[PDB]
């Protein structure tokens, strides 16, 4: 089939220019299909940004032309985005896709999508502190562990357990933002007993700051 | 300028009910340029119905499909844990492609209480002048709950921050997270730190901190 | 032959198309207000998440030749198939004790006709009295709803713009 | 799921009525093939119980019609079994399947199969105790661990290791029956050393009593 | 009505021998309504030969096939550990479909000893009044072996239960399992508990228990 | 991949065929490959066929069947058969006369 990979910065300051990129593989973006860019805002609202079909330099953007501006590179078989002068209003999730269209049929391809964050504040590494029940116990049943991520930006980070092996029973909440920094928490839960014994660590990663660090839990 | 407005915007039902989302529209759209997308968190909209009434390459039967004028539909034979998501009707009539909001879908499950636990600010977290006291409130029913941070005494706002999560996969439950951040000093002020989970579950607010000797 | 038969009198025998979605509909073959199809034809697509292999038998006990008008569907994209018929490669087979003819669909891109870029191929099978009709498809079958009566008589057809 | 799935109770009292079920997926049991039930007794002897082809309400049962009685539900595309009044003689493994047939060809589909037990005992949850060598060692080579299932009924139960990850070197013995209860044991065998360190558990499952529980082999060095 | 009888019913051979199963039959069956099934424990009969002589979608070459009147056959070029199982000739002539017994097929391999181990009753198992002392005797040769539970002294029956297994996959070995159950008390009666594995392997019955501390 | 040349001074007539199974498994069963293929050619000819698996009405027991095909090779040409399944190959060629013969449907007695 065809594949598409978003791409570009995780952030920018209000005013510069944004410049996404999609890499298609399995179809000459000159052989049909309307290569488009679609994003949705923090509020989870899908908004159509426009396209550029095999039809060429058509683009045939939306109703925010002023800057949504697109390209294609038939050689590299890839297409791009611009959006020029941006604001914080423009921070969201940017996706690229292709549609088929027929009067009786329809069919699309999207993408992992790239997150862009538009803000002044600076890319700033996070610190990881472990949440153990320590002091007082109160168990005789299932136990719960934490491990929180605080003081980071720009979004987003990824949390796990013993390298992903501990999937079930873990709730990683939505980081909450305060004065130019994010702070979140994850919530694993191992067997009533099984842990003290066994080693259990969270794996925190912040692409933004090349930060990859784990912090084994202990009582 | 097309104006699509899906109705419930946020809603629930049970495993077996006959769920039905709608989606109006500024003007009229020809019966084959309206579609529906089924998006779940962490994904990306997945196509679900083209030409107003045809299921995409995967969609299960329970999902009928309809629509005529400036008004359309969805519909589910029954309803499955699985079917729980948000939907967006897409249009392709006139050139500025539109979507409108969407209709979230929580589901019918239990009615049961939280499972809480209180936490001490790390030795690391401390060695930083920071004192983060986080309290988890996992897998409870109704998305709505209300905590209260005490210490030695306390009812109103302090310096807490919370962030619930979305209805779980197979639990279709919820979990929330309050976190108490203080000065290393202000923390080594007392050794009294309670978290108060208040629920529709029971009248007496499952308290947690150091309820023992 | 339909001209020489001189009669579109249709018997409407019923098949059991268990496990696929009957009565199709295209916006290019609309019936009044919305989508529609060919009166004498049935368009089958996936059940919900699949397309089982179809095997329907429809004997002929009347004392006259029966004329079956069926066909196959040709999608535009290798995915248009997947989309409709599950299997990535259809297959239709219509036979009798003495007949037999099998078709596979061709996936591709034709010119844009009345919206659609894919299309259908129409075929025919007649079964003599004392023989059975059998259909076996695992995709793209555009099955028939019944047989047309077969006259011998003295009729024809003519291209002519003369008013009667 | 996309073939044949048997179903029904793990047991019943001599005389009541047994009522199996087969869920076919991928073919309208109204499109050819003879949908039949076949069972084999404790002694391991396959017995042909009968059918019901596309041919409809045909059934065309065996020589024990008296009760073997079959149905189909075209809509749900599923077919059933009755056997009416049953004895203990009738306790065994019940399989459902479909046959092809052609004078020059033949080809079938079967099933995981369901075990039914005809007795008047009471379905009763099992207890799981772990087998570690603790006390004295005697090793310098591969180590062996246990984990036994005792006091359960009606059959059957399933045992595993670390969720099925440890497949090789494990023996699960035939549960032994005594006074209305079964008691079996499984026998894993991890590397000479590789264990004390690594976690190792057996996953015990008793459908009959909605019991699912595991017991990590708590090293008792 | 039409009884089939496969001959050896239970038999063995070696990796390389020319193994041959038969199957008689009350009356006559037309060479194309007789089949064979290859069943291994825990599975379900797997088809092996249709129309009296054609291998089904997978069976390997080493299996020839045949049969005429009221008498048929099987046959294997060589014989591999794998081919080791049981077989049933099926018949589809007359309406009461039949199968007859089957011919088991154990294999040949080594002559080698058990690997034994003794186990204490669980802290749990105990806390219930029960004391299950289990002793495993794995992957030995000849299915025949004889344990003896000792304690302080003992040759005859006591309160032990056993259950051997079937010829292994690639080992074509066996394993058994005696299990001693006592009253918590009667167990806390002494601290001696030997299990005695006696085999064709050596004369001196591989004992295990606490042959150290 | 077989080849069988024609050295004689006369047109050779080959009558062959291809087999169509009833089930996607009757193929597997018989020809291993999930999709047969047969080709019979010459320097000037060439014709290839692919089996249509399916269910034909019950005839003389069987529900599957065969498709008969023909190929003639002119003196000084070679015949080539290339199948990976369902090939119902020929055991030889028929002689080709030119003469003055025909065939007639009649019930009159000789
Ligand atoms: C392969 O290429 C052909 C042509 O290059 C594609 O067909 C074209 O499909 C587009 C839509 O994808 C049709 O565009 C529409 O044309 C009408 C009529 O002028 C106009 O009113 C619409 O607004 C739109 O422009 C176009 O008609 C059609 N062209 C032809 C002659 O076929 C075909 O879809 C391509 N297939 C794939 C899979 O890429
Ligand atoms: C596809 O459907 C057709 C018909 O629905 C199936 O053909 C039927 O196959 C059965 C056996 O599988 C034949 O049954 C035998 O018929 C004779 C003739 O009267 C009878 O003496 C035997 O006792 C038995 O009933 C039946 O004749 C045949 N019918 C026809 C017209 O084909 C076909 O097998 C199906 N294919 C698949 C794979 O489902």
């Amino acid at each position: 089939d065809v594949h598409l990979q978003e791409s570009g910065p995780g952030l920018v300051k209000p005013s510069q220019s944004l410049s996404l990129t999609c890499y298609v593989t399995g179809y000459s973006i000159t052989s049909g299909y309307y290569w488009t860019w679609i994003r949705q805002f923090p509020g989870n609202k899908l908004e159509w940004m426009g396209y550029i079909s095999y039809d060429g330099s058509n683009n045939y953007n939306p109703s925010l032309k002023n800057r949504i501006s697109i390209t294609r590179d038939t050689s590299k078989n890839q297409f791009f985005l611009k959006l020029n002068s941006v604001t914080a209003e423009d921070t969201a999730s940017y996706y690229c896709a292709a549609f088929y269209y027929d009067y009786d049929f329809f069919f699309d391809y999207w993408g992992q999508g790239t997150t862009l964050t538009v803000s002044s504040a600076k890319t700033t590494p996070p610190s990881v502190y472990p949440l153990a029940p320590g002091s007082a116990a109160q168990t005789n049943s299932m136990v719960t562990l934490g491990c929180l991520v605080k003081g980071y930006f720009p979004e987003p980070v990824t949390v796990t357990w013993n390298s992903g092996s501990l999937s079930s029973g873990v709730h990683t909440f939505p980081a909450v933002l305060q004065s130019d920094l994010y702070t979140l928490s994850s919530s694993v839960t191992v067997p009533s007993s099984t842990w003290p014994s066994e080693t259990v660590t969270c794996n925190v990663a912040h692409p933004a700051s090349s930060t990859k660090v784990d912090k084994k839990i202990v009582p | 300028q097309i104006v699509l407005t899906q109705s419930p915007a946020i809603m629930s039902a049970s495993p077996g009910e006959k769920v039905t989302l709608t989606c109006s529209a500024s003007s009229t759209i020809t019966s084959s340029f309206l579609y529906w997308y089924q998006q779940k968190p962490g994904s990306s909209p997945k196509l679900w119905i083209y030409s107003t009434s045809n299921l995409a390459s995967g969609v299960p039967a329970r999902f009928s499909g309809s629509g005529s004028g400036t008004s359309y539909s969805l519909t589910i034979s029954s309803l499955e844990a699985e079917d729980g998501a948000s939907y967006f009707c897409h249009q392709w009539e006139t050139f500025p492609r539109t979507f409108g909001g969407g209709t979230k879908l929580e589901i019918k499950r239990a009615d049961a209480a939280p499972t809480v636990s209180i936490f001490p600010p790390s030795k690391i977290q401390l060695t930083s002048g920071g004192a983060s006291v986080v309290c988890f409130l996992n897998n409870f029913y109704p998305k709505d709950i209300n905590v209260k941070w005490k210490i030695d005494g306390s009812e109103r706002q302090n310096g807490v921050l919370n962030s619930w999560t979305d209805q779980d996969s197979k639990d279709s439950t919820y979990s929330m997270s309050s976190t108490l951040t203080l000065t290393k000093d202000e923390y080594e002020r007392h050794n009294s730190y309670t978290c108060e989970a208040t629920h529709k579950t029971s009248t007496s607010p499952i308290v947690k901190s150091f309820n023992r000797n | 032959l339909v001209a020489s038969s001189g009669t579109l009198e249709f018997i409407t025998e019923g098949f059991t198309w268990t496990g696929v979605t009957q009565n199709g509909g295209s916006n290019a073959c609309k019936r009044g207000p919305g989508s529609g199809f060919f009166s004498r034809l049935n368009w089958l697509t996936k059940s919900g998440s699949t397309y089982p292999v179809l095997n329907v038998t429809m004997p002929n006990n009347d004392n006259f030749d029966k004329l079956y008008i069926w066909g196959i569907h040709h999608p535009s994209t290798n995915q248009e198939q997947t989309s409709l018929y599950v299997q990535a490669s259809g297959r239709v087979t219509v036979s009798t004790r003495r007949s037999q003819q099998t078709i596979i669909p061709n996936i591709g891109s034709r010119p844009w006709v009345r919206g659609l870029s894919s299309r259908i191929s129409i075929y025919w099978t007649i079964v003599k009295p004392g023989d059975v009709l059998v259909i076996n498809s695992n995709g793209n079958l555009i099955a028939p709803r019944g047989y047309f009566k077969m006259r011998t008589g003295k009729s024809s057809i003519m291209r002519s713009d003369a008013p009667i």
